[PDB]
């Protein structure tokens, strides 16, 4: 199936089982600790072997020598791997930093061996003997250092330039010029990274926690130097990710060359104090904006340049692109800036870009509203832009970002807020209300399912797309009932297996509407093919309460399948449609927040998200979407920083107590409201994604409270008391 | 240059009513024990440091981490996991309010979640006080503010928080 | 973690006789701290010593109307027991105020004195770490300090003890109370109990070889109005940024203690005397001798601000 026109009428419009809150399918499996994990598989291989990392002690340099004969010598140890005795590798595409490292460290924790044991203590005992031996190179680790040195964009990133910025900002009535830091963020899914590797021969299956099954078969694959089809991936059940999963790690690659090494099953999990080094981290941002606005508030100019750093050849953090569609402008200037640092791997984690340039962008139109003498929801009312601003002809498909706020203010009472910062206490605490805006684009990406009408009526869904939290297992399964009359509890749905057709995976909040518009595509086919075995015409049936209806002739889907069960597999694939119009999501985000008058410590009292995200496929598992992102954003705003030692180069507080995220006493009443966004040019489901989109805007929407709590502006997050007490009352 | 040779030694623990004889390492965590010499993979390791409550099981009735406390402690304990309260055709009530109201998304830290509210809420009942506890002599209330802070040894980094809260109130009345 | 040979017995004596006997032995819980720890081999014994159920876990009045508190006494017991809550709160604020539900039916009243620093580059053992490694350096002074003491360090170590049970052990007059290997009793007041980390930051309390913690005695109640205020960067499950702990009686005189400022709780019975004077009065007094690098010195200014809000609690 090709979408390349809007959807018309189709199926999934009846909204029988599809729109509606239903408990997720895999609740019974997850709230009483049946649902197998990467370490958990113990049927599969029960006389696996334990294999136990050992992380590169110095950030940079060359590992001259690694020792390993106290280790091998060690009780209950089979082997100890290591880049030497591991042989030539490949890279998989999306590892910027090797997975196993020597003769070159890269960075600091970067996998150097493993100790292979046949308990768990034996090989963390024996890892203890593993002797590195290392010469230290000159590295680089302070973004803010580096920036200085950096003032032209990648080769293949230009900056993007419309109109005059330089003139409007000179002839703009008002106008504010800022810098804004974001620090480093680590993702801490609460499942630290696992695998578990059997072969058979050749043929490798591998028993993992990851976001993209298809990504991890090709790039592990690539990485061994096998045939990709000698390859297995299995990850049903994943505890979080965040994108910290989207990506093969050293658990995955080491197991693997563990366990053909050892002719034996091996499973190897990352120690949680090693991985916010070994891992990936949202890279740090320093922004500076500019942003010029007349008489009237109209936005004339708008410049948004973003200073990241990663490792050479890595990704910069996107903190700009927001910029160039949220709000109204004739003049702009946008561009990002990549310094080289040796620190570990930057990259994706929720909401990549958006959350860090919405982190800055949303202080600076707060701002720049307070000097116009405008309400900052009626600042960005007054500055919606309904196409790209910059090429006019090409309309957003859908943009309710005006009623995201409008009924946000009235839902939250907006209207109550003092405008005057300072001037409202409940008891010791200040009290304040900010806004701010989310933004999202929507992506597609191609997406297959096979589906199955079993010969006792019930329905079978197979597809490689991820359920990390999300909900896919729910929503794919109330897809296919919908399609086929039948109900949710008689559908079967198989995940995270690369035996089944490729979908495009839990990332980049594609995931629902990919995963679904594939199903979709699977039970259009099916539907002709039940349609064709009891002799009606495709076109003019109906499928409902277990039966297909075709004017005066019905049949029941029982009867279908008496000769045998029938399969259908197909995918999605999309067109020019986000060329054509730009696709994107919206959100207001509205908090109150409290700041103790002595202490400066910060509480969030209330928070409402009011989204716009296309069809809600499933209202329930999408309020838990965005009150988990609302969290997320809650710990960005207040409380979660890598430490960065500029001289060793490596992220001090390296665990889940030194990393504060945050926990039940910290949670305030939180609301979700979902507009009705049916958009058609997305797909044949009509939905867009939220599981990104909750979390943009939300750490400016708490920083902006704080503001109108105490009178102070804090440019770099997090916003801790420490930012705050010099300026506090007595 | 050189590290020992794991200490063995018997071990009874009754575990979810059962009786297990087992030999272990003497280094062996409660955690390790439940999940690699057991088998009931059902309590989690989200840390294995006392930082994330995910391992959060029931010794004798009181909820503690069990990977900050070695297996030859509790020598004949009635050990209580995520498995002993329900399974997926005979739930727990507070396993199903959970389902309910979608306390969980990932599902990692929830058998932690379930094992510490089933404690917390007779923990409130006994009558011991918190750091929210306005009145300390006094008994302490089943409040939204009192579980909340009974709960935040148990981390949910999907942030299901208000939903597991909701739960536990339903479950609760 | 390296392997150990475990030991229960019948007596206290034997615990402390057992420690003496054999090198690298530890006493062993909770396990809250020394697990921890020992998975990282910052702890390496060779044989651990369970001094649970031996009777040490009682909470009795003394003769002399105080407390005597056991040494294993769980630290959820020890704040929800009745006489503790009347005549001692800000002891059971102080437990209640830390760690987790979890941990805290676990830890123990001798393991809670005794835990460890939270000290970053401490428990990674691969940076510079005097206190782990005498002479290798403290990464911490001139590294990620923000969380580190202000008073009462030195050039070789700036951690902060972080224990919230023991500022309250502190402004009761607590003694902690042992039985040496030998088999005699000593008391040492909690006091004199932690030693400055000046040139040797790796020693830290007045312990000797395996000596027992059997007990803590608090002298008779105060009265007066009990406050715990813990400041943290989250609501909940975090060690204290500053913490003060005070007991004020109807004329506005009391004593006060502080943690997350030094390497022990921080009290000064000179500023004690000036609270009735304010907050300024008594913090001129308390850091008169404060060396806080840039990142902590928000610390100070907190501590005046965080004990003039108590003061004015106890005013309402
Ligand atoms: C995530 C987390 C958060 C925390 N947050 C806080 C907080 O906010 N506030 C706070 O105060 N604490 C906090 N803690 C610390 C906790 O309070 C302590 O770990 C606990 O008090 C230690 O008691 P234990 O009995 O488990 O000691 P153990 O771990 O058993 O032992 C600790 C030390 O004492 C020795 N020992 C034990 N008993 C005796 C005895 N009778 N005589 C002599 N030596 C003995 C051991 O050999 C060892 O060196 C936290 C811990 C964690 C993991
Ligand atoms: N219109 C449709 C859109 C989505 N949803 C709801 O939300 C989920 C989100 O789907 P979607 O926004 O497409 O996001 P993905 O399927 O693509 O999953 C990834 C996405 O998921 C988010 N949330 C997740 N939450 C779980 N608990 N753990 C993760 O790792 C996280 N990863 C973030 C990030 S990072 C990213 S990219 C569905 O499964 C369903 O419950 C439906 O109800 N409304
Ligand atoms: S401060 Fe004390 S503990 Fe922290 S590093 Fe320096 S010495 Fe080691
Ligand atoms: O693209 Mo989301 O998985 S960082
Ligand atoms: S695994 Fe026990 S607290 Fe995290
Ligand atoms: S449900 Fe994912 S961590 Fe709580
Ligand atoms: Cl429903
Ligand atoms: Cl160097
Ligand atoms: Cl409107
Ligand atoms: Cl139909
Ligand atoms: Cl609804
Ligand atoms: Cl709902
Ligand atoms: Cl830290
Ligand atoms: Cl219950
Ligand atoms: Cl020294
Ligand atoms: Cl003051």
């Amino acid at each position: 199936m090709k979408f390349d026109k809007p959807a018309g009428e189709n199926p999934i419009d009846q909204l029988k089982v599809v729109g509606r809150p239903h408990d997720r399918i895999d609740g019974p499996l997850k709230t009483t600790g049946t649902a197998r994990y990467a370490y958990e598989w113990h049927e599969e291989a029960p006389n696996a072997a334990y294999g136990y990392i050992v992380g590169s002690a110095i950030a940079k340099g060359r590992l001259t020598a690694l020792d390993t004969d106290a280790a091998q010598k060690a009780p209950g140890v089979l082997a100890v791997i290591t880049a030497s005795n591991a042989g030539v590798l490949g890279k998989g595409d999306k590892n910027t930093a090797r997975l196993l490292g020597g003769p070159t460290i890269e960075h600091y924790h970067q996998a150097i061996a493993l100790v292979v044991a046949e308990t768990f203590e034996q090989a963390r005992a024996a890892a203890s003997l593993v002797q590195a031996h290392y010469r230290r190179n000159k590295g680089a680790y302070s973004l803010a250092d580096e920036k200085q040195a950096v003032n032209q964009p990648p080769e293949d990133t230009p900056d993007k330039n419309v109109g005059d910025f330089d003139g409007a900002f000179t002839s703009a009535a008002v106008k504010i010029d800022a810098t804004y830091t974001t620090p480093d963020q680590s993702h801490m899914a609460m499942e630290p990274h696992a695998s578990m590797a059997v072969w058979d021969g050749n043929k490798l299956t591998l028993w993992t926690s990851n976001q993209m099954i298809d990504w991890c078969r090709t790039d592990l694959a690539k990485t061994l130097k096998v045939p990709v089809e000698n390859v297995r991936i299995i990850s049903p059940y994943i505890g979080g990710g965040f994108g910290g999963k989207l990506f093969l790690r050293s658990d995955a690659l080491l197991a693997a060359l563990a366990a053909r090494a050892v002719k034996r099953p091996v499973k190897v999990m990352l120690p949680r104090p090693s991985i916010p080094n070994n891992t990936t981290h949202r890279p740090a941002t320093l922004q500076h904006l500019r942003i010029g606005a007349d008489q009237s508030g109209k936005i004339t100019a708008i410049s948004h340049e973003s200073w990241s750093g990663n490792l050479p050849g890595g990704t910069p953090e996107t903190a700009v692109q927001q910029s160039e569609l949220l709000y109204a402008g004739a003049n702009r200037h946008t561009g990002l800036r990549l310094a080289t640092l040796d620190l570990p791997e930057g990259n994706a984690m929720r909401a990549p870009g958006e959350a860090p340039g919405l982190m800055a962008l949303e202080i600076a139109i707060d701002e720049l509203a307070e000097k116009a003498g405008i309400d900052p929801v009626e600042f960005r009312i007054l500055n919606d832009t309904q196409v790209d601003p910059a090429g006019p002809t090409r309309c957003f498909s859908r943009r309710q970002l005006i009623e995201c706020l409008r009924t946000g203010a009235d839902k939250f009472g907006w209207k109550q807020r003092n405008a005057t910062p300072g001037q409202v206490r409940d008891g010791e605490w200040l009290v304040g209300h900010g806004v701010a805006a989310g933004f999202h684009n929507n992506l597609l990406e191609k997406s297959g399912a096979r589906v199955h009408l079993e010969q006792n009526g019930t329905v079978t869904v197979e597809t490689d797309m991820t359920d990390i939290g999300t909900g896919s297992y729910t929503i794919l399964a109330q897809t296919a009932a919908e399609m086929l009359g039948v109900p949710l509890e008689q559908v079967a749905v198989h995940l995270g297996d690369s035996s089944f057709p490729v979908s495009a995976g839990s990332g980049g909040q594609w995931g629902a509407n990919t995963s679904t518009s594939g199903v979709y595509a699977a039970c259009m086919k099916l539907r002709e093919m039940i349609a064709s075995a009891v002799g009606f015409d495709p076109e003019q049936s109906q499928f409902a309460d277990g039966k297909i209806t075709n004017g005066t002739r019905s049949a029941t889907l029982h009867e279908a399948t008496a000769g045998g069960r029938l399969t259908a597999e197909e995918s999605i694939e999309f067109g020019t449609l986000s060329k054509e119009y730009q696709q994107s999501t919206f959100a207001g985000h509205f908090v109150e927040v409290g700041v103790h008058s002595a202490t400066g410590e910060v509480r969030v009292r209330r928070m409402l998200a009011v989204c716009a995200a296309g069809r809600i496929l499933n209202p329930k598992t999408a309020r838990s979407q965005v009150i988990g992102a609302m969290t997320m954003g809650m710990g960005a705003a207040l409380m979660e920083e890598l430490a960065v030692d500029d001289r060793l180069g490596y992220f001090v507080n390296h665990d889940m107590a030194g990393y504060e995220v945050p926990v039940h006493a910290d949670i305030p009443k939180q609301e979700v409201i979902f507009l009705d966004d049916t958009d058609p040019i997305s797909s044949p489901m009509k939905a867009k994604g939220v599981g990104e989109l909750g979390l943009c805007g939300v750490s400016a929407a708490i920083a902006n409270a704080v503001y109108n709590a105490t009178g102070i502006r804090v440019r770099d997050y997090p916003i801790t008391l420490d930012k705050l007490l010099d300026k506090l009352p007595d | 240059a050189a590290t020992p040779a794991p200490e063995i030694m018997p071990l009874t623990l009754k575990v979810n009513g059962k009786t297990e004889q087992l030999e272990v390492d003497t280094r062996t965590t409660l955690l390790d024990t439940l999940r690699e010499n057991l088998h009931l993979i059902g309590t989690k390791k989200g840390c294995d440091h006392g930082q994330c409550g995910a391992c959060t099981v029931l010794v004798n009735g009181r909820r503690l981490n069990a990977c900050l406390t070695l297996a030859v402690m509790h020598q004949g304990a009635e050990i209580t996991t995520i498995e002993g309260l329900g399974s997926p055709d005979n739930l727990h009530p507070m396993q199903a309010a959970f389902i309910k109201h979608d306390g969980f998304q990932c599902g990692y830290c929830t058998s932690g979640q379930i094992c510490s509210s089933v404690a917390v809420l007779k923990e409130i009942q006994d009558g011991i006080p918190s750091h929210v506890t306005v009145d300390l002599v006094s008994a302490p209330e089943t409040t939204a503010d009192e579980i909340r802070e009974r709960m935040s040894g148990n981390i949910c980094r999907c942030g299901a928080y208000a939903n597991i809260l909701a739960a536990i109130e339903d479950a609760a009345g | 973690m390296k392997a150990f040979t475990y030991e229960r017995v019948n007596t206290p004596a034997e615990a402390a006789l057992s420690a003496q006997r054999v090198p690298g032995a530890k006493f062993i819980a909770g396990g809250t701290n020394l697990l921890d720890l020992m998975k990282l081999e910052i702890e390496t014994p060779t044989h651990l010593i369970d001094v649970n159920g031996l009777g040490l876990d009682k909470i009795e009045v003394t003769d002399a109307g105080g407390l005597r508190i056991g040494a294993l006494v769980r630290n959820t017991d020890l704040a929800a027991h009745e006489r503790v809550r009347r005549d001692y709160a800000v002891l059971s604020r102080a437990l209640l105020a830390g760690a987790s539900g979890q941990l805290r039916n676990q830890a123990t009243t001798a393991g809670n004195l005794l835990q460890r620093t939270r000290c970053p580059y401490f428990y990674d053992t691969n940076q510079p770490c005097n206190k782990r490694l005498p002479g290798s350096g403290c990464a911490a002074l001139e590294g990620f300090s923000r969380q580190h003491a202000v008073v009462g360090v030195s050039e070789a170590c700036i951690a902060t003890h972080p224990s919230d049970m023991a500022v309250a052990m502190r402004l009761l007059d607590a003694v902690v109370e042992t039985i040496t290997p030998e088999g005699k009793t000593r008391s040492i007041t909690l006091a004199d109990f932690y030693h400055p980390p000046g040139k040797t930051p790796h020693i830290e309390t007045a312990l000797l070889p395996g000596e027992l913690i059997v007990a803590v005695t608090l002298p008779p109640p105060l009265g007066g109005k009990h406050i715990y205020r813990k400041v943290r960067d989250r609501a909940s499950y975090a060690f204290a940024l500053v913490s003060v702990a005070a007991i004020i009686q109807p004329d506005g005189s009391g004593r006060v203690a502080l943690g997350g400022v030094a390497h022990k709780p921080w009290r000064i019975e000179a500023a004690d005397a000036q609270l009735s004077q304010g907050a300024q009065a008594v913090y001129d007094t308390l850091f008169a001798s404060a060396h806080p690098t840039a990142e902590n010195t928000f610390k100070l200014l907190l501590a005046k601000r965080t004990l003039a809000s108590v003061l004015a609690e106890a005013r309402a």
